């Protein structure tokens, strides 16, 4: 199981059919591309602003 | 900017580049978002991806 499918789940309430599974699609390709920039420099910054 | 930690916004620039208007609202859309069960198993999903790029 998944958090696409829950997100799923949820844009099936919010949108017509064509635009839940265009905004999923979008959504893991943005998702993918933020994971793809994330240098080691990020991931230290991320540390120091929660603990 | 950085991978979007509020799964809500993810969502609405999603949307956004998607050219996607909701049937309800914004604000009904964003409210279902905030499911506990949805946002943990986002937080979840991130943490696994961030740990498993960082195993290089
Ligand atoms: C992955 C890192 C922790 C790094 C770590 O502790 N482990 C790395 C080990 C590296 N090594 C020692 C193996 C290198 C070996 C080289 S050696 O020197 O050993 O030769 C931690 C530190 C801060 C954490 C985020 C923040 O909290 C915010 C947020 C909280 C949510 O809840 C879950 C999501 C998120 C984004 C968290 C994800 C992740 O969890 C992060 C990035």
């Amino acid at each position: 199981g998944s958090v696409w499918q829950l997100i799923s789940k949820v844009l099936a309430r919010h949108f017509s059919a064509a635009d839940a599974s265009r905004v999923l699609e979008q959504l893991q390709r943005d998702y993918e591309r933020s994971l793809s920039r994330l240098t080691l420099d990020d991931i230290e910054r991320l540390a120091s602003r929660f603990l | 900017e950085g991978p979007q930690l509020l799964l809500s916004e993810a969502v609405s620039r999603a949307a956004k580049a998607a050219g996607a208007r909701p049937l309800t609202s914004p604000e009904s859309l964003s409210r279902d978002l905030e499911a506990p069960e949805v946002q943990e198993s986002y937080r979840q999903q991130l943490r696994s991806d961030i740990q498993k790029r960082l195993q290089e």
